[PDB]
């Protein structure tokens, strides 16, 4: 756990998360997806300690698909996000917190409009354009602030993307192993298999 | 009548007919029969069965080294009380260091006993027990009822047709109580006792179950072809 | 002990019904009539207040009609005691949804719920169960506009027109006789009136029995608002209706 | 320890030292790092003895459980997220686990998790842990394909052990192998470290640093 | 807590309340459930009493309990919620636990435990209602129809009928359905359950409805005009 | 978890051939004051054991309640109380051990170290230790705290070991005792001069001897000590 | 009403009593015991014909070496085998071994009695419980709701029990073959069944030392079935 | 703060023959330089043909010894009076110790006796409840010294048979009860002679098909 990234566009959001997963002085796995579909047009990246994310995420997710199995209908991607960080909210007054920080990418049907929400440990949630966690937004933020414009396309969002991905590449101290892309839009979620 | 719907009923006359019904079902269980001398201590019992193809209902069971009862009436109510002497016994030991005295033993029954037949929702126990054991005071035998109350005795029988047992081991309270040192001679006069309470039926292999504790003999308990020796 | 005085609320009869329910239900049946009717462009609850006292204060009073939050509200049927217990309940549950989601309860989350607990009653507990019908109405963004009813088993349906209550056989009847499906408000308004003035078994209809209150989109674009009527407008509607 | 498991073609290869320690005290040479959890199902041991030996042990009891309820044979996935969920409840309270799941079933194929005390669970081909799994790494990246053969596998496997075993102080003893198939595991012997290196040194013309 | 033994035996060795639970059933509007050779279907009978009714919003009488599986029944409408959200949870915490969708008799097995175990707790009544569950199984393409009742026994049919007059369409059933030749399609298996509503209903309006379960979790509800249809097609078939 | 205020010093103890002795000095200390000097830590159960108690004062009246407690309840329901089914030495010390292990494993302990000395009913000779730790050991010479140290070794010259105990007679036995407590006098800097000591013996039975003191001291040659090396004055 | 726990004045308890008339309305299943094995047998007995009668679940393994046969009210058997697997799987966790069948039968009969006013009622069914050890050998037990269990060679629970019972006391002795067990089995249940005894409305099972606990194929049960209707013809 | 550890010295030793089994182990028990007795018994019968040591706390020792001794006498009432197989002793000895994962008994524990086919069998258990069958080993204070020399002389590591070029090891074989017994005293006296916490005396007990026997020896008292 370490690099996710998150991307939103005029018609998609786009959400980028490291491959690497790394215990002590050993690469343990060079292909891990840190992401979990919560619903058909919503997706959720996690990033923080170990154990503590991937639980949390199916938990999370195992809430949401109960819900739509209940309602027979799909939880906007807002109401997921506050879903989400009323959980983070609680568990930051725990005997012990969830030490966990999320990107939530989703496709709101009813609005026709992409949402990006950054949600940190303690419950922080904020609506995006372009959001990071850890210490990628030190180098990605500044150069989003430069390059991003709010009706680019999903192409135009991807190289946006490939040029956060090459700066940390050339920067950061640690080998992520490069990242698994996917995008969220009004047909639901896919992954880019070659980046 | 109107008066045996719970144990917390008292009748008009002042009976509990909830624990007099508890005390029926154990004139229903077979016979089994206790004696002692200074010496030693003896269980005999009769065990029944459901058919020729089943097998013996086991009356008698061990309690610690030197201590065991033998049961008539409701088996699974028997094991529960077995089972709350076995820790008794087992926390005198842990504790203390110390073996449980017998007559403590029927002390402790009577008071587990007794808890059932005066709240509302529970039931009395529907099992009588015949205690035997060697202690720091030399050999006993107690009788328990599930009204609670706890007898100590030379001898005594209890089950069906337990009088024709209970009148010979009166007549005999001289003769058996003086048979120290000797094992097999002891349990020769509860055999004998116990087939005062037999009609039709006689003692075979795997129907008489004798269980013995005294001096220098932990509680053991024979079955099998280990009674031939007595028929 | 106590097993002599228990009347064993929750159990089955020979027939398989709940006795309980069953004389709730019956209890109900003698409550002042509420009806609801739901338009295209709204909805209507209307409700008989009980055999009135011309010394009751009418202005300041609340007996049959009630608000659950700012979309939802519901016309009740039976002890105004269990009643309340019950909107309370219900008036948190929204709140919970909307302090979790962001967003206003969706009506049918809310009313099966709040059926859910009726049903508890009537499974475990050993309690008696409430003896209240309910008349939900209430609007989302997902169904639109919306009327349900629940009763004392717990067993909630929807409907486009409804009544509980006193006369709820004969008042069902007058509704499907003169109830379409391309309804406004305003006819549904007369509909609710004109029922109420036929089955109510007082001598005539008048403002001071009566509880009355619309869920329109009459508002300033596309939001919803809640029209408690007052006295002096339940007074002018049924002139203008043509009742006195 | 050191403890890996790889997955190529013709199954799983698991292969383990036999070493244990207190602080610079070797307290045995000839401990069984692989649990039999069932004829089936392997798991490594790496960290806490006790919690490793104590918690795969209750696993293989669960696993039995689930068979006898639901007619089928667990999945490999299905029993490390058993021990997972498990060691995750007891997560700050001290557990210390670094174990492997390996298995093969007909649904899954040949299937290796590794699950570890502070919750971690991850689906992979090759795995190392303990304290020489870096040594083992180095042997294994540097010869490991998809297509080895049986016999060159279980070599693999076995001087990846080796390799740890001599530079690591911590690990030695023996190597205990296993090839694990859809119809079980089978145990392919302890090999004594002792004759091992030198047998190896002698037939492959490896470690030339040491004096032979 | 109430603690009152409510579900007991009688001389005769009978469980009354779990009877009389049965009886609740027996009132129930009628459910059958009919599997074929590819698909599964879950017909449903609503009573024609109620006029005026909003068919958007009021409760459907199949439930989907995850996107493979799905549950009607006959019975106490309000118990049956229960039984169904305590199956939906189920089906989740078996997703999370054994990363695998529950199997239909797993599910069912599940039900059938809760509604058994409501048959010897203090303080509760039986739940009044038997279910049909149906689905199939994670990749599987064989049918599967399960029943559940009051007392908490659970079994697998080829077809089977619960609810009011239910003792009517199972003698039709029973005499319709060759198990060495079950509905080919899924336009088969839907006639022959309408056909067996027919029986029993009325009128083929809006009080039959049906559901159609296929393999990979593709469950779909037909509309008024897709059920008239079939039943169009049977009465000019019948007057011969 | 628990810090000690008022205080007892050694227990010592020895076996002898026909029973057990035991000692303690009468003082309660707060720290290095001196505090009370009228305090009995030698406390009798029945006519047969004598418990030995150091450490925490106030945790030692706590155990005296115990005893005391145990007494009336095994008389409860026993006609044999004063016969056969008599609290004994082994019987007492078991239950002391149970309860110091229980507290010690609650992370709240009694805090002290316990001297069990008395007769069996068979005539057996038993001396038994435990502590605020729950540790029991038993020898045929026992001492606590400061006695360990300076009392034992003076103790074991006498019953060194098993076949040293039918050899030492009470007269013997008591010498080396009361010699002991002279000793930890001289060097124990929380002891006092006054104590108490209890003999058991199979024959004579209980014998418990109060205001006892340390005599026949030797001070004189300490005249003839002046200065810290050099100094003739 | 009454309370639960109540005695009878005959010194019964109602409850308990009443459970065992619920047991002889049950489907009849016997079981024989041999040298060579047990055999368990059971009649399903499919209300109607709609029915998949191989779902009909009444011959049930609690591990490898002990297996369960069930007759009454079939659903309340089921917490009383998830207790018996457990505690069988738990033993096998504390002491490396295998369970005595004669302390999981006493394990599973405990909680009989924990009904009152635990649970609100006695369990309406019957269990067949077989199995081997290496210390007593293969045993057959029949646990009761009244907590009560009895070893035996041969028995026979439901409503064809006492004729069934009957028969079994003519046709059991000590040196009885495996097989011939097997057919004996079939033949009683043929005795008592209502309808005709065919392989699918009638289940047969046994459990041997050296392959465990089996509940055998409706193609097994079948030629067992033809070669007992060609033995009986045969004299 | 209250401490509730101590160390009360100690070491013991089990050796596993082909039809018999030994555990032995030093009478002595300490606290820091002090001695508290020279002849305090930690080796027992627990009956089943199991003999057990649990060397390191004493009280901690102590009282699982007691537990276990309490879990072999339910497991009679619990299945019959059959014996508990010494394999099914070690299974239920982790349990007791892993019950105290989280307030550990600061113990080392070893028991012995004779598995199933009636040949010797020794088991070895960590303070938290890992467990091993072996046919050697050392426990307590003095294992250090011991064990490298049993490795040596019961195992016959590092032994190459003469003439061979270091080729062929010296084979392994079992060992007589009186061969044994002498590796078992020399191991004490020379752990006598570099450890101060062992002394006093020696405690061996040995297990065959008959049952328990016991042998006493004198160890320096310095
Ligand atoms: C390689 C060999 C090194 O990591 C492997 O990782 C092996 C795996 C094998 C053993 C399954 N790991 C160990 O050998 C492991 C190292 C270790 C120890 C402690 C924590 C993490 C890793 N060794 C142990 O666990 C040893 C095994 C013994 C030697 C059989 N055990 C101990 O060290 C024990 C208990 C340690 C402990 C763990 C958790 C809570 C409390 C304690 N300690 C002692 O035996 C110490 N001594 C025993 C005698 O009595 C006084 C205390
Ligand atoms: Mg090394
Ligand atoms: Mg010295």
């Amino acid at each position: 756990m370490d690099i996710i990234l998150g991307i939103r566009v005029q018609d998609s959001v786009i959400l980028a998360s490291s491959k690497a997963v790394t215990r002590g002085i050993s690469v343990l796995k060079d292909s891990d997806d840190k992401t979990r579909q919560l619903s058909p047009h919503t997706l959720m990246s996690f990033a923080g300690e170990a154990g503590d994310t991937v639980q949390f995420a199916e938990y999370i997710q195992a809430n949401i698909q109960l819900y739509s199995i209940r309602e027979d209908y799909e939880l906007s991607p807002q109401a997921v996000s506050s879903f989400v960080r009323q959980e983070l909210a609680k568990s930051i007054r725990s005997r012990r917190p969830y030490q966990v920080n999320v990107l939530i990418g989703g496709y709101d049907k009813k609005k026709n409009k992409p949402e990006l929400y950054q949600i940190d440990y303690l419950g922080t949630k904020v609506e995006l354009p372009y959001g990071a966690h850890g210490y990628s937004g030190f180098y990605t933020f500044s150069l989003l602030d430069h390059h991003y414009r709010p009706d680019m396309t999903t192409e135009e969002g991807l190289d946006l993307l490939k040029l956060c991905v090459q700066e940390l590449e050339k920067r950061m101290p640690m080998d992520f192993k490069g990242v698994i892309v996917k995008i969220v839009d009004k047909d639901g979620i896919r992954q880019v298999d070659d980046f | 009548n109107n008066y045996d719907g719970d144990t917390v009923t008292f009748s008009p006359t002042g009976r509990l007919f909830q624990v007099e019904y508890a005390l029926e079902a154990i004139k229903q269980g077979s016979v089994t029969v206790g004696l002692r001398s200074n010496t030693h201590a003896v269980l005999v019992a009769l065990k029944r069965n459901a058919d020729e193809l089943s097998s013996y209902q086991k009356k008698i069971i061990k309690c610690d080294e030197h201590m065991g009862l033998s049961l008539a009436g409701l088996a699974p109510d028997a094991r529960v009380l077995s089972n709350y002497l076995r820790q008794q016994c087992n926390y005198s030991s842990l504790v203390f260091n110390r073996k449980l005295a017998v007559e403590r033993a029927g002390h402790l029954l009577c008071d587990k006993a007794q808890k059932n037949t005066q709240s509302y929702g529970g039931r009395p126990y529907g099992v009588g027990l015949l205690i035997i054991g060697y202690d720091k005071s030399g050999a006993h035998l107690l009788e328990f009822q599930p009204s609670g109350n706890v007898t100590e005795l030379y001898g005594t029988a209890i089950g069906a047709r337990s009088q024709g047992a209970k009148t010979y081991l009166e007549r005999t309270l001289d003769t058996f109580i003086k048979i120290d040192g000797n094992p097999d001679e002891l349990i020769k006069a509860g055999v004998e006792a116990i087939s005062q309470s037999l009609r039709d039926e006689s003692l075979t292999v795997d129907n008489l179950s004798i269980a013995i504790v005294g001096k220098d003999t932990p509680f053991t308990i024979y079955d099998g072809e280990a009674v031939a020796k007595y028929i | 002990g106590s097993r002599r005085y228990d009347s064993r609320t929750t159990i089955f009869s020979p027939e398989g019904r709940l006795y309980q329910v069953e004389y709730a239900l019956e209890s109900i049946s003698h409550a002042g009539t509420a009806i609801g009717i739901m338009a295209s462009d709204g909805i209507v609850l209307a409700a008989e207040r009980k055999v009135t006292s011309t010394l009751l204060e009418q202005d300041t009073s609340t007996e049959k009609l009630y608000k659950l939050n700012d979309k939802i509200a519901v016309a009740v049927a039976g002890l105004t005691a269990d009643a309340e217990i019950l909107i309370n309940t219900a008036r948190i549950h929204a709140q919970n949804y909307l302090k979790t989601y962001n967003e206003d309860i969706p009506v049918e989350i809310l009313v099966r719920r709040l059926s859910d607990i009726k049903q508890g009653y009537t499974q475990h507990g050993g309690l008696r169960p409430f003896g209240v019908s309910f008349i939900y109405a209430g609007y989302d963004d997902r169904y639109g506009y919306q009327l349900y009813t629940s009763n004392p088993s717990g067993n909630y349906t929807g409907w486009k027109a409804i009544s509980v209550g006193a006369n709820t056989s004969a008042a069902q009847t007058l509704l499907q006789m003169d109830y379409k499906d391309d309804m406004k408000v305003d006819d549904a308004i007369e509909l609710a009136l004109k029922t109420l003035s036929k089955t109510t078994d007082s001598s005539a209809l008048t403002y001071d029995r009566l509880e009355f209150a619309t869920i329109r989109k009459g508002a300033n674009d596309g939001e919803v608002y809640q029209k408690i009527f007052k006295p002096q407008e339940i007074k002018d509607i049924l002139v203008k209706t043509g009742i006195t | 320890t050191t403890t890996l498991a790889f997955r190529f073609q013709g199954g799983i290869i698991v292969a383990v030292d036999s070493r244990a320690t207190a602080g610079n005290w070797v307290a045995s040479q000839t401990v069984k790092a692989v649990i039999e959890i069932n004829p089936f199902l392997l798991g490594t041991m790496a960290g806490g003895a006790a919690d490793c030996q104590f918690w795969e042990t209750w696993l293989g009891s669960q696993c039995r459980l689930h068979e006898l309820r639901e007619k089928e044979r667990i999945s490999v996935a299905a029993a490390s997220k058993i021990l997972s969920n498990l060691v995750y409840q007891y997560k700050g309270a001290g557990l210390s686990m670094g174990t492997m799941i390996c298995g093969y079933t007909r649904k899954e194929g040949p299937t290796i998790y590794y699950v570890d005390s502070d919750g971690t669970r991850l689906k992979g081909d090759i795995f190392c842990v303990g304290s020489g799994q870096t040594f083992a790494y180095g042997v294994l990246d540097s010869n490991y394909k998809w297509d080895l053969s049986v016999e060159d596998a279980l070599y693999l496997g076995k001087r990846s052990i080796l390799a740890a075993a001599h530079r690591d102080a911590y690990s030695g003893g023996s190597v205990n192998l296993y090839h694990v198939t859809e119809d079980g595991w089978i145990y392919h012997g302890n090999h004594d470290v002792g004759e091992l290196f030198w047998k190896v040194k002698e037939e492959e013309g490896s470690f030339n640093n040491v004096i032979g | 807590g109430y603690d009152r033994a409510l579900s007991i035996f009688s001389p005769d060795g009978h469980i009354f309340q779990v009877e009389y639970a049965l009886e609740a059933v027996k009132r129930g509007t009628c459910a059958v459930g009919v599997k074929g050779k590819n698909c599964v279907v879950l017909g449903c009978e609503r009573r024609s009493t109620l006029k005026l009714q909003d068919t958007r919003i009021t409760p459907s009488k199949v439930s989907k309990i995850d996107s493979h599986v799905v549950l009607s029944f006959s019975g106490l409408n309000a118990d049956s919620r229960i039984l169904i959200e305590k199956a939906r949870v189920e089906a989740q915490s078996h997703r999370l636990t054994l990363e695998d969708p529950v199997t239909v008799e797993y599910l069912t097995r599940y039900v059938a435990g809760v509604q058994q175990r409501y048959t010897q707790s203090g303080g509760v009544r039986p739940f009044g209602v038997s279910t049909l569950i149906a689905g199939f199984d994670p990749r599987d393409d064989e049918p599967k129809l399960y029943q559940t009742e009051p007392s908490g026994i659970y079994s697998s049919w080829s077809a089977q009928t619960i609810g009011r007059n239910s003792k009517t369409v199972r003698e039709f059933l029973e005499k319709n359905y060759d198990r060495k030749e079950p509905p080919a399609t899924v336009e088969e298996c839907v006639k022959l359950t309408v056909r067996s509503l027919l029986e029993v209903v009325q009128t083929g309006a809006k009080n039959i409805e049906i559901t159609v379960v296929k393999p990979d979790s593709d469950i779909v509800a037909l509309s008024s005009e897709e059920i008239n249809q079939y039943v169009t097609q049977i009465e000019q078939e019948k007057q011969e | 978890t628990q810090q000690p205020i008022v205080t007892g010093t050694s227990v010592i103890s020895m076996k002898y051939d026909n029973g057990v002795i035991i000692a303690a000095d009468n003082l309660g200390s707060y720290g290095s004051l001196l505090r009370f000097n009228g305090v009995e830590r030698l406390i009798p159960v029945g006519d047969n054991t004598v418990v030995g108690i150091s450490g925490d004062i106030s945790d030692m009246q706590h155990i005296e309640r115990l005893l005391k407690d145990l007494v009336t309840e095994n008389a409860y329901d026993n006609p044999l109380a004063d016969a056969e089914e008599a609290l004994e030495p082994s019987y007492i010390f078991e239950y002391l051990a149970t309860v110091m292990y229980q507290r010690r494993s609650k992370m709240n302990p009694l805090w002290n170290a316990i001297i069990v000395a008395g007769v069996q009913s068979n005539g057996d000779q038993f001396l038994r230790y435990v502590n605020l730790l729950g540790v029991t050991y038993s020898s045929p010479t026992l001492a606590t705290g400061f006695g360990a140290h300076m009392a034992n070794p003076l103790l074991r010259k006498v019953v060194d070991r098993e076949s040293d105990i039918p050899k030492t007679t009470v007269q013997v036995a008591e010498e080396a005792i009361v010699n002991a407590m002279r000793v930890l006098y001289y060097r124990d800097a929380r002891s006092s001069r006054n104590f108490s000591l209890a003999i058991i013996d199979k024959n004579t039975g209980l014998t418990f001897k109060k205001n006892l003191q340390v005599e026949n001291m030797k001070w004189d040659f300490a005249k003839d000590i002046k200065g810290y090396g050099t100094q003739k004055i | 009403d009454r309370g639960v726990s109540t005695f009878s004045p005959e010194g019964r308890l109602f409850q308990v009593e009443y459970s065992l008339e619920a047991i002889k309305l049950g489907s009849t299943a016997i079981g024989i015991a041999t040298k060579e094995g047990v055999v368990l047998g059971v009649e399903k007995r499919a209300t109607s014909p709609l029915l998949e009668s191989d779902s009909i679940e009444k011959i049930v393994e609690i591990d490898r070496h002990i297996g369960c046969a069930m007759s009454g009210l079939t659903a309340d058997a089921r917490s009383m085998i998830e207790h018996a697997r457990t505690a069988a799987v738990t033993h096998n966790l504390y002491y490396d071994e295998d369970i005595n069948v004669e302390s999981l039968t006493q394990s599973v009969c405990d909680l009989a009695l924990r009904f009152g006013e635990l649970m609100s009622r006695p369990f309406g069914v019957a269990l067949l419980i077989a199995g081997h050890d290496a210390d007593d050998g293969y045993q057959l037990f029949h646990a009761e709701p009244s907590g009560t269990f009895y070893r035996y060679n041969a028995k026979a629970i439901g409503s064809g029990s006492e004729g069934a019972q009957a028969e079994l006391l003519n046709e059991w002795h000590s040196s009885l073959t495996l097989k011939e067990a097997e057919l004996l089995v079939l033949k009683i249940l043929k005795q008592v069944m209502e309808e005709k005894l065919d392989e699918n409305n009638a289940q047969l099972s046994c459990i041997t030392k050296q392959d465990g606990f089996k509940i055998y194929d409706n193609e097994k049960t079948a030629e067992l079935i033809k070669e007992l209707k060609e033995k009986e013809a045969a004299e | 703060q209250f401490n509730p550890y101590g160390d009360n010295g100690g070491t013991i030793l089990g050796i596993a023959g082909e039809d018999f089994a030994v555990l032995a182990g030093d009478t002595r028990n300490i606290t820091d330089y002090s001695i508290n007795s020279r002849y305090e018994p930690k080796v027992f019968d627990c009956g089943d043909n199991i003999v057990m040591s649990a060397n390191g706390f004493a009280a901690d020792g102590d009282a699982l010894v007691k537990r276990f001794k309490n879990s072999v006498k339910w497991y009679h009432f619990d299945h019959n009076d059959k014996k508990l197989s010494i394999n099914s002793a070690a299974r239920n000895i982790q349990h007791l110790l892993y019950g105290k994962r989280f307030f550990p008994y600061y113990v080392h524990t070893i028991i012995a006796g004779l598995d199933e086919d009636g040949k010797g069998a020794v088991y070895s258990f960590d303070p938290v409840g890992s467990y091993e069958r072996e046919q050697c080993r050392a426990g307590g204070a003095a294992a250090s010294l011991i064990m490298p020399f049993l490795d040596n002389q019961v195992n016959f590591k590092n032994q190459y048979e003469p003439g061979t070029n270091g080729k062929v090891k010296k084979p392994l074989k079992y060992l007589s009860v009186e061969e044994v017994i002498k590796l078992v005293r020399d191991s004490f006296t020379s752990a006598t002679e570099r450890h101060i916490q062992v002394g006093d005396g020696l405690e061996i007990l040995i297990v065959t098909k008959d049952g328990v026997r016991k042998e006493f020896y004198e160890l320096k008292r310095d």
